[PDB]
């Protein structure tokens, strides 16, 4: 479905908003998943002082 | 020249006693600091409505 309507111009408006919203959220996923690295770095550099 | 035993003993005592003072001071500073934060319900959410 998602492939078929990508850039077709053919979705009903209530789905058009819902899907556009879900696409905007991809930038939040990118930021959120960097927490594991920040956590590790903090422990080795600020807690253990290495 | 002639030396007096009491004067020598006093100098020797002072020189060595000052070493004890440092060994004692060394007993308190045994650890590094760790940064401390706060706490505030980071998940609080208000409706977009």
């Amino acid at each position: 479905f998602l492939a078929a309507y990508d850039q077709s111009g053919k979705l009903t408006p209530h789905l058009t908003l819902f899907v556009s919203f879900l696409k905007l959220l991809e930038t939040s996923k990118k930021r959120f998943n960097q927490l594991t690295k920040r956590h590790l770095d903090f422990y080795y550099q600020e807690i253990l002082h290495l | 020249i002639n030396l007096n035993p009491v004067r020598v003993d006093n100098h020797k005592s002072k020189i060595l006693a000052s070493r004890l003072e440092n060994d004692l001071k060394a007993k308190d500073d045994l650890e590094p600091a760790i940064p401390q934060g706060t706490f505030a319900d980071w998940g609080e959410y208000s409706s977009i409505q």
